[PDB]
RNA sequence: CGCGGGGUGGAGCAGCCUGGUAGCUCGUCGGGCUCAUAACCCGAAGGUCGUCGGUUCAAAUCCGGCCCCCGCAACCA
RNA sequence: CACAUGUUCC
RNA sequence: CGCGGGGUGGAGCAGCCUGGUAGCUCGUCGGGCUCAUAACCCGAAGGUCGUCGGUUCAAAUCCGGCCCCCGCAACCA
RNA sequence: GUCUACGGCCAUACCACCCUGAACGCGCCCGAUCUCGUCUGAUCUCGGAAGCUAAGCAGGGUCGGGCCUGGUUAGUACUUGGAUGGGAGACCGCCUGGGAAUACCGGGUGCUGUAGGCUU
RNA sequence: GCCAGGUGGGGAGUUUGACUGGGGCGGUACACCUGUCAAACGGUAACGCAGGUGUCCUAAGGCGAGCUCAGGGAGGACAGAAACCUCCCGUGGAGCAGAAGGGCAAAAGCUCGCUUGAUCUUGAUUUUCAGUACGAAUACAGACCGUGAAAGCGGGGCCUCACGAUCCUUCUGACCUUUUGGGUUUUAAGCAGGAGGUGUCAGAAAAGUUACCACAGGGAUAACUGGCUUGUGGCGGCCAAGCGUUCAUAGCGACGUCGCUUUUUGAUCCUUCGAUGUCGGCUCUUCCUAUCAUUGUGAAGCAGAAUUCACCAAGCGUUG
RNA sequence: GCUCUGAAUGUCAAAGUGAAGAAAUUCAAUGAAGCGCGGGUAAACGGCGGGAGUAACUAUGACUCUCUUAAGGUAGCCAA
RNA sequence: AUUAGAGGUCUUGGGGCCGAAACGAUCUCAACCUAUUCUCAAACUUUAAAUGGGUAAGAAGCCCGGCUCGCUGGUGUGGAGCCGGGCGUGGAAUGCGAGUGCCUAGUGGGCCACUUUUGGUAAGCAGAACUGGCGCUGCGGGAUGAACCGAACGCCGGGU
């Protein structure tokens, strides 16, 4: 045979990783580097966007660490934007755009700076940073939190980034990992950037799947099939997308309801039962034992 | 050859075992640590009979060693050649030194390894036996017999326990009924009520 | 140790980064008219011996290298010394080693 | 004789606690140090940098300076003879909030309470704190039982 | 005892210093020449580097234990 | 140029 | 530390010079010769010419730095 | 009641196995035109929504291991101060205060902040 | 005659470390580092214990990214204990230049990409500490940069060691100061930062011998007694496996263990170095008993004889 | 150690020669003796090996092998 | 580091035994694994004291109001610095006047004991830690005595 290694011994000796580490949530190593404030700040809060993009949704917010745990200033969700136009492809770059854009132009809304800090209001996909206004509060700044992704050119948490810049958020970034910036020769052209923004690279292959194959073309957009959006109005749905946001980034909580008070869940077993049960599992052991005697 | 006793008796120095910075130590000169029928069960050797030491002081290798044979002769004339079961409970682990000369007198005077020794408290059990209470007298002659092989002064005392466990003989053979303890070997095994039921299945049928 | 023969850092004339053309110090020839050498001189001219103590308990078995910095723009000409720790064997920019191939 | 090693004799001293070794809980960053902060340095070996001296582990001064990582301690060190407030530089990984100082700041509420409060109802309430008195006279009632005997239990060789 | 040197086919020795991969002379064995042996001629076998453990991509070589051998010192009264 | 030796009862 | 001259086939050496040519000897391999080791004669293999940089149509060759070796000469932290 | 995103404490939260999961959600899953990256669209990146709770995840279970917290061990071991105390010594007792750790035997099995859902 | 080079113990002058269970020989405890000693803050000695250092590194420095190690299990042509491929388990059992300790798992490890924060410059502080330096280090600040999407991180190596004054020399730096009555130009001297080294490592330039010897001192220090100690030497017990044909103990007595003695040698260094005459023999007195003989007795494997063991016992002998 | 030979010559001082420079100065060529090189010399100072095998029983080793040095202690003599 | 038996499986191997042979069996003997079991560590440790080391126990403290900043910034934000005002039961016990500056001699051979402790067989030995002694110090006691026990000293009477 061979030496059990989780033995007794394995157990004493073994100490567990932090839970958000164990459920493979959290690096610590980065965080530790974003959150935490220089110590001669004294409570000035460092905010930081959170983006998370999920299989059928993308959450945006900003937060600043405190002892007792993150706090969320405001929050952006993608399962939000059916309210502004955006129907189906709730997860796609352009999609990410609009949840920054709302995000932003939700907190400037907050802190009663939306009239300032416009941001690009006709979008264009270059390079631009929002400068605070002397004589003005100074513009809101945060740092991106990418969290466990990846971040490769044309990640999509750098189009919520592009949304939330154009809304008038002051975010340090690059324009090298944006879809547009040519890898081999090293430069960035803001049209084809200007391209995924307005999902105008999702449109094409609706075309593409026109002439090659419909049935398939069926398989792969269906609820577009659904919604009726078509690659022709998709350009101008998210045009209309955008200044439906910035008219009105203002977030209405859902009415919350009194609900019947049930439970769904199993209860934890007391030890009066947890104990009894021992007792009948040995007198039934017992009583099945004489049977056969 | 080798000092006398009286050189090494106090437990003087830090414990100084064989170990990666002692290195080159001679072996002990005692090797067996059990014999007579040790490939005995739990049941027929409830005696035990034991030398307690009552001084804090160290019991060289060699003495160990003749105490061993001492013991171990009487107990074959006297209980036949398998009706006991001798136990050396002392571990020769601490090395003594020794400033060998050949002049330099006391300079760079850290000895080399001489011997090993066993440091025994007081109280502590330096030998037991085990065999059937029958030969009761016959173990407090063998370890009578042994004493005079040790410096110091130590006790013989017939233990309550039952042969080599730590379960008096009051108390032992009903633990044995309800099966809370279940022979294995040379000992027994305690089972308490905490494992998986499936164990107790295991031992009830 | 292995040292390229070009380094881009501060360069204090053009008053920051520049490249930099390394190469290793010397000594220069000991002066005939320098203030020590020439009261050396009138110190050991006549009779007396030798005055002045000579080295002899030599221990150490290396030197601290000394690079000489010197900065390649077409008209700062600015040169600099800069030390290293003691080191043997010492070269300038060869065989800049490969992280995992055969060795023979 | 010893050498003069900084980390010397601190094997123990400057090692994690059992089964807490890996990360530094985030906490300890985000905690603010005010000057005049009175502080209690404790060396942590899974940050080399700004370790203070072993001297200085388990020693408690007050923060005088703040500096972006690191804040400046003035501690007093006895060197023979006479005590030195020195000034020390220790990053904040090996740095704790001492509560030494925070039950005479309790202390002070309840005063600074107990002060305004029965001043207008004119009731002297007594505000120093007073050693641990002799206990009161009172009476211990035997009601029903009877005090039990107790005796020296006899001698039984236990080996 | 403390210090130093040494241990490599049957024999005597290099190689170690400074890392890769075992050689020299002789002997042994086989076949030839001779009536026969020796000499001579051709061909072959034979050590795994005292031993044990390390460092190293790799150790006869560098490092430590053990065993054996040899040399030097072991003075002032 | 070198090149030694010998088993022998009949 | 200065001067000088050395570093080349496995080994020694030439060629360096007044620049386009890398040869010899021994050793290694094959043939011939002899009774045979040898001896004798030829053939085959065996050199980044210490390394690096510059110059030149062309350097192992001129020039510079480095490294090693030898001889002589020097020696204030 | 419960989940998601980000957390604080970092096993009462881990590990093994078994059972059950409404709704939302998280996932698995479907693809490679574009972005991006591989020996390989497995991972990574991207575009989706046919299927499924099988798995992850959540909850519960185990005379479960571990962990946490007690009891016991035990006023024991050790120890501050004290004596013209004992003993040939080794060591021991007392006075004055402080006071542990296994084995063995119980109980417990994540709390919680911000934001947003679902059970309308 | 005057310079220059060689030679020159013929002659001169001087030197010929320290620590140290006396000195020498040997070591380096002489500058440093890790664990222990060390008595749970820190500090703490010995020629105490186990070791290490006078380096190495253009990455083994700096970022970022992605990965996960040692070992084991099950498999897969050649293929085996071991080549490579795959899956599973794997809290670190690996690795991180080196000694050791600490630290480290989406890293501090491994693999790539880009790089030179191993750069320029003020002070402050820590360590050793006199609270002086050097070394090393920690926090900043001003620049110039690197890297990353960014927060950030980086002014050498994950941390604890890897190093050096004045004087002199050398190099670098400025539209720099002086070079003397003024000016110009070489030169020289300054100012600032590196380097050439002192390892006896707060840093002289250094071989012996003296039995032909000298001086100042030392019982701080050896060679003798005496003292403490008793390893060693000597002497004696206890246990009893055995020996003794048989039979443990007539006489012995292993393996062990307890002591005594100071007629052996050591260990130590207390006394004596403004001197205690240092080997033996000769001579002569006295004392000790651990008794060879003699007196009186006990025991024998005591027939006698002879000889062994023991007791009281040092009276008297113990030679040429 | 001593001695002998030498332009066949590597090194070397002062002086002198030449060149460069406003000059101090710098560079070069030349460069004796002595060392280096090459001989001689021990009634100069001094020195003058190691390991195995081998003969009619044993023993021993005339003989052989090997490693080695400038030579490997010869004639003699000896517990002086 | 280490003693001993148990229960496992060919996980392998050692002589085999009926097997030509066969993890098929056979007794095995070993290592191997799983539960136990004896004995330890100055250079091991999950636990973990006693004695001990810091700090705090107010007026230099708390609490309001206002200005300054080139620092820090969603935000008269954060922090610091300034003014002005109000609060005295002086915020544990016990004891005690403190602070501060010059100049400065001698010393830089130590020794002893309780407890802890290193080398050593040990030493009236060598080396440390803590406190107190001796040295610098008499006196009563230990017959005697540098150090032990009591107690410290101007010159006397009485008492204890």
């Amino acid at each position: 045979f061979v030496k059990v290694v989780k033995n007794k011994a394995y157990f004493k000796r073994y100490q567990v990783k932090f839970r958000r580490r164990r459920e493979g949530k959290t690096d610590y190593y980065a965080r530790k580097r974003l959150v935490i404030q220089d110590k001669n700040k004294y409570n000035t809060p460092k905010y930081r966007m959170i983006v998370r993009v999920t299989n059928r949704d993308i959450i945006c917010q900003i937060a600043y660490a405190r002892i007792e745990g993150d706090m969320i200033v405001c929050a952006a969700y993608a399962h939000e934007l059916p309210k502004y136009g955006v129907k189906v492809g709730l997860t796609n770059y352009a999609a990410a755009y609009c949840t920054g854009l709302l995000l932003a132009r939700r907190l400037l809304n907050r802190f009663g700076m939306d009239k300032i800090y416009e941001g690009q209001v006709e979008v264009t996909g270059d390079e631009y940073n929002v400068e605070s206004i002397d004589g003005q509060p100074g513009a809101f700044t945060c740092y991106l939190d990418a969290g466990l992704a990846r971040t490769t050119t044309g990640n999509k948490v750098f189009g919520a980034l592009k949304g939330a810049v154009d809304g008038g958020l002051s975010i340090p970034h690059s324009t090298k990992r944006f879809p547009g910036y040519d890898s081999e020769s090293k430069e960035f052209n803001a049209e084809v950037h200007r391209k995924h923004i307005m999902g105008q690279n999702v449109a094409d292959y609706m075309r593409y799947l026109m002439e090659e194959d419909e049935d398939a073309y069926k398989k792969q957009f269906s609820q577009y099939i659904k919604n009726n959006v078509t690659p022709d109005m998709m350009e101008e749905m998210y045009k209309k997308a955008h200044a439906a946001i910035r008219e009105n980034p203002v977030y209405e909580k859902k009415p919350k309801r009194e609900v019947k008070k049930k439970r769904w869940n199993r209860p934890k077993m007391s030890l009066a039962q947890k104990k009894d049960r021992v007792a009948q599992k040995k007198a039934s052991f017992l009583r099945a034992q004489e049977r056969a005697a | 050859g080798r000092r006398p006793a009286r050189c090494y008796r106090y437990c003087k120095n830090k414990p100084y075992p064989k170990s990666r910075f002692c290195r080159g130590v001679p072996d002990a000169k005692i090797r067996i640590f059990d014999l007579g029928r040790k490939k005995a069960k739990v049941d027929e050797f409830p005696l035990c009979g034991h030398m307690v030491s009552d001084e804090y002081e160290q019991l060289s290798s060699e003495a160990l060693e003749a105490a061993r044979i001492c013991a171990n002769k009487y107990m074959v004339k006297s209980c036949g050649k398998d009706g006991f079961h001798i136990r050396v409970r002392l571990h020769p682990f601490h090395v003594i030194r020794i400033n060998k000369m050949l002049q330099t007198g006391m300079r760079g005077a850290f000895g080399k390894p001489q011997g090993t020794v066993a440091r025994v408290h007081i109280g502590q059990v330096i030998m037991s036996i085990r065999t059937k209470l029958q030969n009761k007298e016959h173990v407090v002659e063998a370890l009578r017999r042994a004493k005079f092989k040790f410096p110091g002064r130590q006790k013989i005392h017939i233990s309550k326990k039952w042969g080599f466990t730590k379960f008096n003989a009051d108390e032992f053979e009903d633990m044995v009924a309800e099966k809370r303890l279940i022979p294995d070997g040379c000992g027994v095994k305690y089972i308490p009520n905490r494992g998986p039921l499936d164990k107790w299945r295991a031992l009830h049928s | 140790v292995n040292v390229p023969k070009t380094r881009r850092t501060f360069c204090k004339k053009c008053g920051k980064h520049q490249p930099h053309k390394v190469t290793q110090y010397k000594k220069g020839k000991d002066s005939l008219y320098a203030q020590g050498k020439r009261r050396y001189d009138r110190k050991q001219s006549g009779y007396g011996g030798q005055t002045k103590p000579i080295f002899r308990k030599k221990a150490k078995t290396t030197k601290k290298i000394v690079l000489r910095l010197e900065c390649v723009e077409p008209n700062c000409r600015s040169k600099r010394m800069l030390a290293i720790k003691r080191c043997k064997h010492f070269e300038l920019g060869g065989d800049k080693k490969r992280k995992g191939q055969v060795i023979q | 004789t010893n050498t003069k090693g900084k980390r010397r004799g601190t094997r123990y001293m400057f090692s994690r606690p059992f089964r807490k070794h890996g990360v530094v809980p985030l906490a300890t960053y985000m905690r603010i140090y005010k000057k005049g902060d009175i502080v209690d340095i404790k060396g942590m070996g899974t940050v080399q940098k700004g370790m203070p001296h072993k001297c200085y582990h388990g020693k408690t001064g007050r923060v005088y300076n703040v500096t972006q990582h690191a804040v400046g301690i003035v501690v007093n060190k006895q060197v023979k003879g006479k005590i030195l407030a020195k000034r020390i530089n220790v990053r904040i990984e090996h740095i704790k909030h001492s509560k030494s100082r925070d039950s005479f700041l309790k202390r002070v509420k309840e005063n600074d309470q107990k002060k305004k409060e029965a001043k207008e109802k004119g009731t002297w309430v007594q505000l120093k704190r007073q050693p641990a008195p002799p206990r009161e006279a009172h009476f211990v009632r035997t009601n029903g039982k009877e005090p039990e005997l107790l005796e020296p239990i006899p001698y039984e060789f236990m080996a």
